[PDB]
């Protein structure tokens, strides 16, 4: 429900490989789906904020914020899964990439950063801006690539369950 | 003139809701928010209301985001 194709076309197009991912589930009991959901939304406005100009100093902050504030809760109710989960071979690689989640956000608001104050600027190199830009994209890229492999083994590790009482996702087909 | 007004600049996790905590001032009689767009097309009352809320609400900022607020492109 993203549509086909001013922006950045990489980040709209990892934007867009997160969103179809998501949109696979039901957003009701699911908050790792909403979350992502959200994230891929972001991911969207970030791609038009990469070329703003200006005015965009202050929202390309915020919104880098906003997108970490989503992954901190992928990752904790990742977590929260696998805490669940009886299955070590499962188990495992779900705590394995949902580790890097975090990281990888944070790496996005420092370079999130620098571009913002790049924005507006003159002096600064040729070389200089195009590579704050292709930073923000590589990481862009490997949040959303993050995100959705999470969900995916968020999913299949609500399989095998050790009690129905702990926590549990909603894994609904639309 | 119209009472059609379209927002842009919007955050990406915007909710209709608020949208309409927004433009809590006014009669919304029409409100479509495009989340992939940023945007929403809202409709007032009348003429003067959309002209306050273009005056209120142009180049002001939601959540960090400076909106652009301007009656729709007509």
């Amino acid at each position: 429900e993203f549509p086909e194709q001013v922006i950045n076309q990489p980040m709209m197009m990892a934007a867009r490989q997160l969103h179809d991912e998501a949109r696979k589930w039901s957003s009701k009991g699911n908050d790792i789906i909403a979350a992502a959901k959200r994230m891929a939304l972001l991911m969207a406005e970030m791609s038009r904020l990469v070329r703003g100009g200006s005015g965009t100093k202050r929202a390309l902050i915020q919104c880098a914020k906003d997108i970490a504030k989503a992954s901190d809760e992928v990752t904790r109710l990742a977590k929260e899964v696998a805490k669940q989960c009886t299955d070590k071979r499962i188990r495992t690689n779900l705590l394995q990439v949902c580790e890097r989640i975090p990281t990888i956000s944070t790496q996005l608001k420092i370079l999130s950063t620098v571009k913002a104050t790049m924005l507006g600027r003159t002096n600064i190199s040729d070389e200089e801006s195009e590579q704050a830009t292709e930073m923000l994209v590589h990481n862009a890229q490997n949040l959303m690539q993050s995100v959705k492999e999470t969900v995916r083994e968020a999913e299949a590790a609500s399989i095998k369950i050790r009690t129905d009482a702990g926590f549990t996702l909603r894994w609904v087909r639309k | 003139h119209m009472r059609k007004i379209l927002i842009r600049g919007l955050p990406g996790d915007v909710t209709n809701q608020e949208v309409h905590d927004l433009l809590s001032d006014y009669e919304l009689k029409y409100c479509f928010v495009d989340k992939y767009k940023g945007t929403a097309f809202v409709t007032l009352l009348n003429g003067e209301q959309a002209e306050a809320a273009i005056n209120a609400f142009h180049q002001s900022r939601l959540r960090e985001r400076e909106l652009s607020v301007q009656l729709q492109p007509t």
